[PDB]
RNA sequence: CCGAGGGUAGGGCCCGUGACUGGGGCGAAGUCGUAACAAGGUAGCUGUACCGGAAGGUGCGGCUGGAU
RNA sequence: GAGGAAGAAGCCCUUCGGGGUGUAAACUCCUGAACCCGGGACGAAACCCCCGACGAGGGGACUGACGGUACCGGGGUAAUAGCGCCGGCCAACUCCGUGCCAGCAGCCGCGGUAAUACGGAGGGCGCGAGCGUUACCCGGAUUCACUGGGCGUAAAGGGCGUGUAGGCGGCCUGGGGCGUCCCAUGUGAAAGACCACGGCUCAACCGUGGGGGAGCGUGGGAUACGCUCAGGCUAGACGG
RNA sequence: GCUAGUUGGUGGGGUAAUGGCCCACCAAGGCGACGACGGGUAGCCGGUCUGAGAGGAUGGCCGGCCACAGGGGCACUGAG
């Protein structure tokens, strides 16, 4: 397994489109660092640490919208869209005056600073750059 | 140079009546009023519906032959709005109405551009008191703009200066009849002039 | 009410002993111009009938295409098989830059400042659904505040 | 590709090549008539076109067209030739300037004149 | 020796020089090493003389040269006052 | 080129 | 400031001279993954004090000869001869690439 | 001593050209047959081999992108 | 330039009623490119001499190729228009001639006796002392795809292994600080570009000022991620 | 695949000055898939053209640097 983080977004954006209660990822704690901001900008209703036959795992809790009406009833998503940034094969480091605005506001891009793991805003307010992980809407 | 040539064909052809004559825009002998059908031997028969390009085109030749600009100056004013900021329809009007031989004309001076160019251009206009026989001119806020001592007295300036002591002028400008002067208060805005004109349909025409 | 434009008119013709028999097909988009925009692909033996089927099956399906200020919320990447459409919003002085098809449904949406792109297979019939299906996946900072 | 084969290998440019090779980089190039005769065209037309056969400046001999209704061109005649080709005879990847050196424009024309080298008349 | 002279600017018929340091041996309009002001002999402007003052001292003081007629433009500036 | 050559 | 950089000792076999292997990591300008690139320095050592595997720092100087343009500026690590071994490995895969 | 270069001798690369020769492309209405597309009238394609005016045929093995 | 007929002649189309060029012209009046006369520059104030002190500072004189040019003043004649195009793309259509001919052509295509596609004409479209053509560059071309493409059948998976260099690499803790991020600082000439203002009557052109980046040098800091070093784990992998 | 002044050393010459730049000698080294060697083309840059940008193309005029002065070699004079 190559990248842990491109897993567990794929691990996340899998269950989300057959609308899944719950998925667990194996444990890592950059991982709960990035999960502690998709709970705190709403994407999750959070995460939980377990065990799996002995292992740590991260489950995390998944949000959708209400029933909808018409011929399909599934609910709007609430991560319409989560994308690795920066790989193993490329990584991709921007400066704070770089740090790109997704969706114009409607969604957040993760990236990880000597500072911690941050929103594109709180970066842009911290005045740091970093490597960009991802971005979520 | 200008376009110089036939001018009611131009009315017909746009299907528009363009005041670009004189008193005999208001007449029954008005052109627009009595063929209002395109010139040539087709004029009469019906029209087929027209493309998108035409319809752009259109526009463009109906604000061009207002103010009988040459399509070279009329891009170059085209393009300077584009670059300036804002809203790139105002101010692409409000520099065509800032030419100096268009002030002429909108401070009554002759009854068509086409005119208030000659005069212009016969150097019977001055700028802040300095002749100026530049129909480009670029007319600024604050320029008073007058007809020249030495052309004060003369049938054609009086003829159109007594039938504008009946007209009033845009909000945008300023004119005293007896002394011949004239002046400019600022930039005209958008809602400020009605022309026949959907200025939007000419950006989309260049943005080809 | 809402105002109606002809996208598309094209003849498709099938096969039988003795020739070709005809058909129409016309892509009509109406909207009210306040952010009410419908598409209809309307087909029929005759030119006059598809326009009319077109605009009604038109009608019958519309969206809310959230306008702010004359331009969309955010930018918006939607691919309808092959073909693909990119709406980008623009400041209040640009214009609706767009193609012929595009530019048709945004018109009539209300969207006076907009910026677009058509990529890969510009079909104007699957570039028209890609365009519809874009709008109709536009959301504001209410629609994704309420949302979270 | 990846990445890494990008930085490995990289993208190739595109190159154009040119569809008027006997001018050399030059928009026109002189010649003399060697063959003056006509030719038939491919499917699905019918004519007999007027090509010269001509020897350049450039070390290069090749077909050039004579447009226009009725030519002065025989051999030894000295000809300007320009880029284009006649789609519908192979090979003819020229036309030759009228009003040029002793090709002379065509006779009696009034629309399109400046392309057939011919005067204003009064 | 380093010199201080005028570097013809502006258009044909519209003269506008930059009173500046530079090598003799480098062209009129070359590549100077320090910009001490501008000069319009046509007066065509409110200002059309200017000098550092300061500056103009100070290539003076370690041996720039200036030329007869940029000696003036530095007179009339005043970097002579005792 | 001596004297005569081969070429 | 003189330019030091840091490397390894990659041959021995000249006379108050080492080649010093130094390497430096730079993102693609264009395709923006960060990419490594060497490059030797054959580096004055007036003592003969340094020998193979040897981590050490060089210092810009006046030329010493042709070619020699660096000076050994102090030792760092040593017995780093796993890197050497990549560096002789690599010249000797070139063996298989001719014909 | 070195030395522009000249000279002798022998190599390597490139360009132009050459009796003749090889296929290639293209060219409204030429001559021969009908290989392929339908089970195309011997299912087709195939690597190889051999043969034959020509398409092609046949052998060995493979494929279904083969009908029923 | 303004005026100027339900609208001349000529030429074009017609259903023979009429329609078109067209307020276009004529014509009337107004203006006055060129040209004629007169005046006539900015660019040029220093070197120099004078007093003082051959200085600071005073005051003085000579010098213009461009040029009798610009410009100002007075007079003053209605005074060159051409080029491409009108099948679709693409804005602009009718008549005759021609009959797979002569010819057109950027692509698709036109021409075989009723051609809006050839040639002329009338009309029409577009530009205008220019308008077209050829050549070449970037764009459309997301068609070398970093942004931003693909490979079952459209062009595209190596016949299959093994493996060198290389690229990449699991969970936890610590050291360093290389990548990476931040701050300060040096450099990043002028011109150009950009914004503002101003000078040639405007403009082009030209002058003045403002705003800076990236990259690299240096100094300080941050340590999540990637890297390296050290220590531990068992979920990958290998073994019994 | 390339290399014999080739790569390093010592001594010396030479120059404003470092250096195989040059000579004597000793050592056997130097470079190369991160493209050596060879072939082709090209003066480089500020910038210019295009482009949504990323990029592509270009380097005439103006400014900076380099190179050459019919083709070559050479030194003299000299701060150069
Ligand atoms: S307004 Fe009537 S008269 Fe004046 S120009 Fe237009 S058409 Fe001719
Ligand atoms: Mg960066
Ligand atoms: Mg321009
Ligand atoms: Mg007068
Ligand atoms: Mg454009
Ligand atoms: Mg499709
Ligand atoms: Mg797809
Ligand atoms: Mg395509
Ligand atoms: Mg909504
Ligand atoms: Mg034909
Ligand atoms: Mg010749
Ligand atoms: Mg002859
Ligand atoms: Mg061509
Ligand atoms: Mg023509
Ligand atoms: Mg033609
Ligand atoms: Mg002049
Ligand atoms: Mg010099
Ligand atoms: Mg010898
Ligand atoms: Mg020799
Ligand atoms: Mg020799
Ligand atoms: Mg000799
Ligand atoms: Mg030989
Ligand atoms: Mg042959
Ligand atoms: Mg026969
Ligand atoms: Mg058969
Ligand atoms: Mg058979
Ligand atoms: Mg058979
Ligand atoms: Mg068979
Ligand atoms: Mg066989
Ligand atoms: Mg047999
Ligand atoms: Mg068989
Ligand atoms: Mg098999
Ligand atoms: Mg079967
Ligand atoms: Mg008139
Ligand atoms: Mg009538
Ligand atoms: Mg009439
Ligand atoms: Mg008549
Ligand atoms: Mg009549
Ligand atoms: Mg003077
Ligand atoms: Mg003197
Ligand atoms: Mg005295
Ligand atoms: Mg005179
Ligand atoms: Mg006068
Ligand atoms: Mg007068
Ligand atoms: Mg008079
Ligand atoms: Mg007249
Ligand atoms: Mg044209
Ligand atoms: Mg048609
Ligand atoms: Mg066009
Ligand atoms: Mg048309
Ligand atoms: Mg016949
Ligand atoms: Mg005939
Ligand atoms: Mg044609
Ligand atoms: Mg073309
Ligand atoms: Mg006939
Ligand atoms: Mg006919
Ligand atoms: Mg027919
Ligand atoms: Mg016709
Ligand atoms: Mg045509
Ligand atoms: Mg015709
Ligand atoms: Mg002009
Ligand atoms: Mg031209
Ligand atoms: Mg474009
Ligand atoms: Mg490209
Ligand atoms: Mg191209
Ligand atoms: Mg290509
Ligand atoms: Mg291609
Ligand atoms: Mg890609
Ligand atoms: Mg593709
Ligand atoms: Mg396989
Ligand atoms: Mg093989
Ligand atoms: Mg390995
Ligand atoms: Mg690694
Ligand atoms: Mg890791
Ligand atoms: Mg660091
Ligand atoms: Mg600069
Ligand atoms: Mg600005
Ligand atoms: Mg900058
Ligand atoms: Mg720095
Ligand atoms: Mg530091
Ligand atoms: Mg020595
Ligand atoms: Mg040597
Ligand atoms: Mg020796
Ligand atoms: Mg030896
Ligand atoms: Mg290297
Ligand atoms: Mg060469
Ligand atoms: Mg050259
Ligand atoms: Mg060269
Ligand atoms: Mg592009
Ligand atoms: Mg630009
Ligand atoms: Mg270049
Ligand atoms: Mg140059
Ligand atoms: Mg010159
Ligand atoms: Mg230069
Ligand atoms: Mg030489
Ligand atoms: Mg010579
Ligand atoms: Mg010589
Ligand atoms: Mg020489």
């Amino acid at each position: 397994l190559t990248d842990p983080i491109a897993d567990m977004l794929t691990r996340i954006r899998n269950a989300t489109r057959v609308y899944k209660e719950s998925t667990d990822v194996p444990a890592s704690r950059f991982k709960e660092e990035i999960l502690r901001i998709l709970a705190r900008e709403g994407f999750i209703k959070g995460y939980e640490r377990v065990d799996v036959d002995g292992k740590p795992y991260l489950r995390v809790y998944l949000k959708y919208g209400p029933r909808r009406q018409g011929p399909d009833p599934r609910p709007e998503q609430v991560i319409h869209h989560i994308r690795r940034i920066s790989k193993p094969g490329r990584r991709v480091y921007v400066g704070v005056k770089e740090i790109p605005r997704v969706r114009r506001g409607l969604g957040i891009a993760i990236l990880s600073t000597s500072k911690g793991v941050l929103t594109d805003r709180e970066a842009r307010k911290l005045g740091v750059g970093g490597e960009l992980i991802c971005e979520v809407w | 140079g200008r376009y110089i040539g036939p001018v009611c064909r131009l009315c017909r052809r746009e299907g528009v009546k363009l005041y670009l004559k004189g008193e005999r825009c208001y007449s029954p002998k008005c052109a627009m009023e009595r063929r209002p059908y395109p010139p040539g031997q087709h004029g009469q028969k019906r029209a087929r519906r027209p493309s998108d390009y035409a319809v752009r085109l259109r526009e463009k030749q109906k604000l061009r032959r207002i103010y009988g600009i040459s399509e070279r100056q009329f891009r170059n004013l085209f393009e300077e709005a584009s670059k300036k900021k804002g809203v790139t329809g105002s101010v692409f009007l409000g520099l065509l109405e800032s030419r100096l031989d268009n002030v002429v004309y909108r401070l009554g001076f002759a009854v068509s551009r086409r005119q208030a160019r000659q005069l212009v251009r016969h150097g019977h206009i001055t700028v802040n008191g300095r002749r100026v026989d530049l129909p480009s001119y670029r007319v600024r806020p604050g320029d008073e703009i007058a007809v020249a001592e030495k052309s004060r007295n003369l049938e054609l300036i009086r003829q159109n200066l007594e039938a504008m002591k009946g007209r009033k002028v845009g909000p945008w400008l300023s004119l005293d009849v007896e002394g011949m002067k004239g002046k400019f208060l600022r930039l005209p805005d958008r809602e400020d002039l009605a022309l026949p004109v959907n200025e939007q349909l000419v950006i989309e025409f260049y943005s080809r | 009410d809402f105002e109606e434009k002809m996208i598309l008119i094209r003849r498709t013709a099938r096969m039988q002993a003795g020739g070709r028999r005809f058909r129409f097909g016309a892509l009509v988009v109406v909207g009210d111009r306040q952010g009410r925009v419908g598409l209809g692909f309307g087909k029929a033996p005759e030119v006059p009938l598809a326009v009319q089927k077109a605009g009604y099956y038109a009608r019958r399906n519309m969206v809310e295409v959230p306008l702010q200020n004359g331009t969309i919320p955010h930018e918006i990447e939607v691919e309808f098989g092959a073909s693909k459409i990119v709406l980008k919003p623009a400041a209040p002085g640009t214009g609706v830059i767009a193609g012929a098809v595009p530019r048709a449904i945004l018109e009539l949406a209300g969207v006076t400042d907009i910026l677009t792109k058509e990529l890969g297979s510009r079909n104007p019939i699957n570039i028209a659904y890609a365009t519809m299906e874009a709008l109709r996946q536009l959301r504001t900072k209410a629609d994704v505040e309420r949302l979270r | 590709p990846t990445i890494n084969q990008l930085v490995r290998k990289g993208r190739e440019k595109v190159r154009k090549k040119s569809k008027v090779p006997a001018l050399k980089g030059a928009p026109f190039r002189r010649g003399v008539c060697t063959v003056v005769r006509t030719v038939t065209p491919k499917k699905p037309n019918s004519a007999l076109r007027k090509v010269a056969k001509v020897r350049l400046t450039s070390g290069y001999e090749v077909t050039a067209y004579i447009p226009g209704e009725g030519h002065n061109l025989q051999e030894h005649s000295v000809v300007l030739i320009r880029g284009g080709r006649v789609k519908d005879l192979p090979g003819v990847r020229y036309h030759i300037v009228r009003g040029v050196y002793d090709a002379a424009g065509v006779k009696d024309r009034k629309k399109s004149r400046s392309k057939y080298g011919t005067k204003k008349p009064k | 020796m380093v010199k201080i002279r005028l570097a013809r600017f502006g258009s044909k018929h519209n003269p506008h020089y930059r009173i500046v340091v530079t090598d003799a041996r480098r062209k009129r309009d070359g590549k100077y090493i320090e910009k001490i002001g501008y000069y319009d002999p046509r007066k065509t402007t409110p200002d059309w003389l200017k000098v550092d003052v300061e500056r103009a001292r100070y290539w003076l003081s370690v041996g720039a040269q200036p030329t007869d007629t940029a000696r003036r433009l530095l007179r009339q500036a005043g970097v002579f006052r005792q | 080129a001596g004297x005569p050559h081969k070429r | 400031p003189k330019k030091v950089l840091t490397g390894v000792v990659v041959s021995d076999k000249m006379q108050k001279t080492v080649t010093v292997l130094v390497e430096r990591q730079f993102p693609h300008p264009l395709y923006g993954k960060v990419i490594k690139r060497s490059k030797k320095y054959l580096a004055h050592d007036p003592e003969e004090k340094y020998k193979l595997g040897d981590v050490v720092e060089i210092i810009e100087s006046r030329p010493i000869s042709k070619r020699k343009r660096f000076r050994v500026l102090r030792l760092v690590e040593s017995g780093r001869m796993d890197l050497v071994e990549k560096y002789l490995i690599r010249r000797q895969n070139y063996e298989s690439l001719s014909k």
